[PDB]
């Protein structure tokens, strides 16, 4: 009653890859709005960082 | 725009507007840039001009800056998202997973955005500075 | 399959996209993570006969390959309560419901597809299983806890 029994253990390791995955679910969805928003507005910043016009106010942004 | 940052620009724009006239000319500009430092090429003059639909007095001035700086998050809103990968709350991230995270994942970072980024960024001992980081791109520090 | 677990796949692909950079393809090493999202519990040697790979770089697949991969997982054969006590009833030597940490540790790491002592330690955790002043767990009561999954 060996093989059976390995089977049965493989059978219950996958039951508990699957639990840990489905833990883990939950916290990549949060994390992918987290990783998102630093990641477009890290890029809003290097736009802005070019634009002429705030090239310009930042340079008299001092001598106020 | 706040208060404080509409009042801020009316002074930007004082000095801006060289000869006082109340509207913002490409001779002005061009003034006012020499006199900073090394001025842009009038062909990148002409074109922020362009950018105002009509004539360049306060109200369009205020205006084309409102439109640029809108539609991004609010200060605790990034540092949240931050927050996110720091569970400890130690305030830093390390040097390597905030760099694996933006170059790797998600839409990920090429080599010159990921080059903007860090050179401009809080860099101590190993730990990236998240919050000052966010205060920088959202102007409440730089 | 029905349209609404091929919307559900379409979230959970989407989901694993962007976490290897969002590029519409899922790396074929994560083919086994993203059918147990969906709920189902198929072992390694399962996933890789529908094409999962044994590292990461290896392979991509895009949406319409990751849908026969699932559709032929879902008949993946799943283990029940009662091969589950049976199994845990032949390291039972005082016959009284108790396997000791060790033993338990030993199984899991050791036999079948052995999980690392890093998955063993943090499904300890999880499920909250104590060790009772002798060492000895209820497997039962670990057993229905595993089966109930994280939200439960
Ligand atoms: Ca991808
Ligand atoms: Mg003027």
């Amino acid at each position: 009653r060996d093989e059976r029994l390995s089977k049965i253990i493989s059978m219950f390791q996958a039951h508990i890859r699957g639990y840990l995955i489905r833990k883990a679910y939950k916290k990549l969805q949060d994390q992918r709005i987290g990783l998102s928003v630093i990641q477009r507005n890290i890029r809003k910043w290097l736009v802005l960082r070019n634009w002429q016009w705030w090239k310009l106010y930042s340079k008299v942004k001092p001598l106020l | 725009l706040p208060q404080k940052q509409i009042q801020e620009m009316k002074e930007a724009f004082s000095m801006i507007d060289v000869d006082r006239d109340g509207f913002v000319s490409k001779e002005d500009i061009k003034a006012i840039s020499e006199q900073l430092g090394r001025a842009p090429d009038d062909k990148e003059l002409t074109a922020m001009l362009k950018e105002a639909p009509g004539p360049l007095n306060f109200t369009m001035f205020l205006s084309i800056f409102s439109d640029k700086l809108s539609g991004t998050d609010s200060e605790e809103t990034i540092r949240n998202a931050f927050a996110m990968f720091d569970e400890q709350e130690t305030k830093k991230l390390n040097i390597e997973y905030i760099k694996d995270l933006l170059e790797n994942m998600g839409d990920n970072f090429n080599k010159d955005e990921m080059r903007m980024t860090f050179k401009e960024a809080p860099v101590e001992g190993g730990k990236f500075d998240y919050v000052k980081f966010t205060a920088m791109i959202k102007g409440s520090g730089e | 399959l029905s349209q609404d677990e091929i919307d559900d796949l379409k979230d959970v692909f989407e989901l694993f996209d962007f976490w290897d950079g969002r590029d519409g393809a899922v790396d074929a090493f994560k083919l086994g993570d993203v059918c147990r999202c969906l709920g189902i519990n198929p072992r390694n040697e399962d996933v890789f006969a529908v094409g999962g790979t044994h590292k990461m770089g290896e392979k991509s697949l895009p949406f319409e390959e990751f849908l026969p991969a699932y559709e032929g997982l879902m008949d993946c054969e799943q283990g029940t309560f009662a091969d589950y006590m049976e199994a845990f009833k032949t390291f039972d030597r005082e016959g009284q419901g108790f396997i000791s940490g060790a033993e338990l540790r030993h199984v899991l790491t050791a036999l079948g597809e052995r999980l690392s002592d890093e998955d063993v330690d943090e499904i300890i955790k999880l499920t909250d299983l104590q060790e009772d002043l002798e060492g000895n767990v209820k497997y039962e009561d670990f057993v229905k806890k595993v089966m109930a999954g994280p939200y439960p």
